[PDB]
C-alpha cells in the first residue's frame, strides 16, 4: 500500500486538500462487500 | 470550435517505442473520451483504444494491448499515446478523435468520433542514408504497338523517402505518372515514373530523368536512350 | 451481479456479496507529528 | 477489418450510389451503432452518419444511411466532385470494428486493358552487385488488377513490391511493381516475366539478360 497526504479527490483542479498526519501506527479492518469491474473487447470471439 | 492538435511527424528505428501528443481545446476537456487511431498507408483504420480524462481510465484492443500507453494531462489538456516495440508494420498516420457526446451521456464511449487530430505520421524502417543509383528504362522495338514508346527510370536503394521525378528540367509534363513510394522487404525505398513519348521522336528528342535524393546528397540525372541492337 | 448493460463492456459492473471478506490494513509506522506556527492562529502539522 | 465494404464504387456525377457494410449479428444486426466516415485523400477522416441514420450538424441532406438486417447501407444522392474520397463504415462489436474502405469516382468510362512493359536490369546495376526489375502498368479501367512474377515458368515472390494505383490525367490509373535480385540471380535464369491479369484477361511480358 501507498499513502498520500495532498489530495484532490473528485479531481477538481484548483483546489486540493492536504490531509494532516496520523500519530502512531495505523490499523483498520473492513468487510469487503462488493466490487467495480470492467470487461474487455471483441478480441477473440467466445474463446475467453 | 474545438481543436485536436497532434505532435509532429517522427522518423524512428524499429524495436523502439514512440509517443504522440494531442492537445485539445474548445470544450470541457475532462468530460470527453478520446480515441487514438492509426491508418497504415492505403489501409483501413486501426482503433488503438481510448482514455477517459477523468482519473484516466482506458481500454485498448487485444491486438494493440501491451504496446499502447495512453494518457492525458488534465492540467495541460494534452493526450499522450505510445505504441511500443515498433515494427515496420507499425508504420502509420496516428490520429486522436473525440466521441460525439460527453461521458455523462448514454453509450459513450461507442457512438462516433467527431473532432479529429491532424494525424501524426510515424514511420518504422531499418534502413539508412544511401546515395541512390539511377538507371534508365529503355523501351523496345517490340514494346511499340501503335507508334508510342513508354519509358522511365527507377529510384531504388535510396533512403529515406521520397524522391520526386520530373522530365527534361520541367519541359515534359504530358503523360507523366509517378508512382507512390513503397518499401522493399529490405527497407531501401523504390520508385518509378513513366512517360509516353512518340516513336517517331525516338531519334529526335532527348529524354532525361531528374532524380534527386536530398539526404544522401546523390542527384543522378540518368538519360534514357534506346538500347542499341 | 448488476450492470446497467453488460453487452457494453464500458458499463461498470457492480457486485454484491452474500458473505463479507475481511481485510486487515495497517500503517505500521509510529508517527511523530510536529505542529508548526505560521499564525496568528494558523498552524501546520508536519511529520516528525 | 471485421466489417466488409465494397472495394470501389463508380457512380455518374449527379446519380445516386449506395455502399454496403455487412457484419455478424454481433455488430450490425443486433446494434444501431453503425456510423460512417468520409476521408479525403491526405486528410483527416470525417464523421458523416451515426446511429444507423443520423447526420451530425454540417452534413448535407444528400447523405443518408440505414441498416437492413446484418447489412447496413450508405446512400448519397446528387453526387458532386467534392465527394471523390475514401469512405469507411463503423460498428461496435464489443471492441471497435471497421469497414475496409471504399473508393468513390466517376462512372461512364470504357474498360481499358493494362499497358504492360518490361525492361532488364542495366549493367550499371549488374556491376553494382544488384539486379532490379520494374513492371509498368498504365491506361486501364477498372482500377483493380494483380501483378505477378515468373522466373521462366517458376514464380519467385522474393523482392516483390507493388504501389497504390494513381488515377491519372485520363481517369485511368497507373501502378508499378518491382523485383529485387542479384546479378548472379539475373545472369543465371533464362528469362524473367511479369504476368498482369485484368478482369480475367492476362497480359504478360518478359525480359532476359543481354
Ligand atoms: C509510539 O512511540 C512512543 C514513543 O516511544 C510511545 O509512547 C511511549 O510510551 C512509553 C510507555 O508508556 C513511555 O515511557 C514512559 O517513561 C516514563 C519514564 O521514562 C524515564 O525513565 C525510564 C526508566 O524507567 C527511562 O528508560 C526513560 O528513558 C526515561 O528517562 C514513565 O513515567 C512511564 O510509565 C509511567 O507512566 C505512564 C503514564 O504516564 C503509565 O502508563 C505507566 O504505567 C507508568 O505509570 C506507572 O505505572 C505503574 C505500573 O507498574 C504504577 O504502579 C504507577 O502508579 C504509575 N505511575 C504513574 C506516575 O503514572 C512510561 O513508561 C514513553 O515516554 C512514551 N513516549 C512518548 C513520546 O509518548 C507509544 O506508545 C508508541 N505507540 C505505538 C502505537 O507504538
Ligand atoms: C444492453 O441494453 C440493450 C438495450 O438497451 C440490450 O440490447 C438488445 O440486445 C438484443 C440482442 O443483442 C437485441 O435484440 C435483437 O434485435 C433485433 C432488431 O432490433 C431492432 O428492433 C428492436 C425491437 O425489438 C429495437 O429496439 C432495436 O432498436 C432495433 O430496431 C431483433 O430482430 C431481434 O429479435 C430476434 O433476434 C434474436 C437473435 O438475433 C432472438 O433472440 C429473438 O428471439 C428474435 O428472434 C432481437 O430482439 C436488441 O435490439 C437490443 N436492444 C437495443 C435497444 O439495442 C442488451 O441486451 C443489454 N445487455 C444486456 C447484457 O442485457
Amino acid at each position: 500500500c501507498r499513502i498520500k497526504q495532498i489530495i484532490n479527490m473528485w479531481q477538481r483542479i484548483g483546489q486540493a486538500m492536504y490531509a494532516p498526519p496520523i500519530q502512531g501506527v495505523i490499523r483498520c479492518v473492513s468487510n469487503i462487500t462488493g466490487l467495480i469491474l470492467t470487461r474487455d473487447g471483441g478480441s477473440t470471439n467466445s474463446t475467453t | 470550435e474545438v481543436q485536436l492538435v497532434e505532435s509532429g511527424a517522427q522518423v524512428k528505428k524499429p524495436g523502439a517505442s514512440v509517443t504522440v501528443s494531442c492537445t485539445a481545446s474548445g470544450y470541457k476537456f475532462t468530460g470527453y473520451h478520446m480515441h487514438w487511431v492509426r491508418q497504415a498507408p492505403g489501409r483501413g483504420l486501426e482503433w488503438m483504444g481510448w482514455i477517459n480524462p477523468f482519473r484516466g481510465a482506458v481500454k485498448y484492443p487485444q491486438n494493440f494491448r501491451g504496446r499502447v500507453s495512453m494518457t492525458r494531462d488534465t492540467s495541460m489538456e494534452i493526450f499522450y499515446m505510445e505504441l511500443s516495440r515498433l515494427t515496420s508494420d507499425d508504420t502509420a498516420v496516428y490520429y486522436c478523435a473525440r466521441e460525439m457526446f460527453d461521458s455523462s451521456a448514454d453509450w459513450s464511449p461507442w457512438r462516433g468520433m467527431v473532432a479529429w487530430g491532424q494525424g501524426t505520421l510515424v514511420t518504422v524502417s531499418s534502413a539508412s542514408t544511401k546515395g541512390p543509383s539511377v538507371f534508365p528504362l529503355a523501351p523496345s522495338s517490340k514494346s511499340t504497338s501503335g507508334g508510342t514508346a513508354a519509358l522511365g527510370c527507377l529510384v531504388k536503394d535510396y533512403f529515406p523517402e521520397p524522391v520526386t521525378v520530373s522530365w527534361n528540367s520541367g519541359a515534359l509534363t504530358s503523360g507523366v505518372h509517378t508512382f507512390p513510394a513503397v518499401l522493399q522487404s529490405s527497407g531501401l525505398y523504390s520508385l518509378s515514373s513513366v512517360v509516353t513519348v512518340p516513336s517517331s521522336s525516338l531519334g529526335t528528342q532527348t529524354y532525361i530523368c531528374n532524380v534527386n535524393h536530398k539526404p544522401s546528397n546523390t542527384k543522378v540525372d540518368k538519360r534514357v536512350e534506346p538500347k542499341s541492337c | 451481479i448488476r450492470s446497467e448493460n453488460i453487452t457494453n463492456n464500458a458499463k461498470n459492473i457492480l457486485v454484491q456479496f452474500n458473505t463479507p471478506v475481511q481485510i486487515n490494513c495497517t500503517r505500521p509506522n509510529n508517527n511523530t507529528r510536529k505542529s508548526i506556527r505560521i499564525g496568528p492562529g494558523q498552524a501546520f502539522y508536519a511529520t516528525g | 477489418s471485421a466489417l466488409t465494404q465494397p472495394a470501389s464504387v463508380s457512380g455518374s456525377p449527379g446519380q445516386s450510389i449506395t455502399i454496403s457494410c455487412a457484419g455478424s449479428s454481433r455488430d450490425v444486426g443486433g446494434f444501431d451503432l453503425v456510423s460512417w466516415y468520409q476521408q479525403h485523400p491526405g486528410k483527416a477522416p470525417k464523421l458523416i452518419i451515426y446511429e444507423v441514420n443520423k447526420r451530425p450538424s454540417g452534413i448535407s441532406s444528400r447523405f443518408s444511411a440505414s441498416k437492413s438486417g446484418n447489412t447496413a447501407s450508405l446512400t448519397i444522392s446528387g453526387l458532386q466532385e467534392e465527394d471523390e474520397a475514401h469512405y469507411y463504415c463503423y460498428s461496435y462489436a464489443d471492441g471497435v470494428a471497421f469497414g475496409g474502405g471504399t473508393k468513390l469516382t466517376v462512372l461512364g468510362q470504357p474498360k481499358a486493358a493494362p499497358s504492360v512493359t518490361l525492361f532488364p536490369p542495366s549493367s550499371e546495376e549488374l556491376q553494382a552487385n544488384k539486379a532490379t526489375l520494374v513492371c509498368l502498368i498504365s491506361d486501364f479501367y477498372p482500377g483493380a488488377v494483380t501483378v505477378a512474377w515468373k522466373a521462366d515458368s517458376s514464380p519467385v515472390k522474393a523482392g516483390v513490391e507493388t504501389t497504390t494505383p494513381s488515377k491519372q490525367s485520363n481517369n485511368k490509373y497507373a501502378a508499378s511493381s518491382y523485383l529485387s535480385l542479384t546479378p548472379e540471380q539475373w545472369k543465371s535464369h533464362r528469362s524473367y516475366s511479369c504476368q498482369v491479369t485484368h478482369e480475367g484477361s492476362t497480359v504478360e511480358k518478359t525480359v532476359a539478360p543481354t
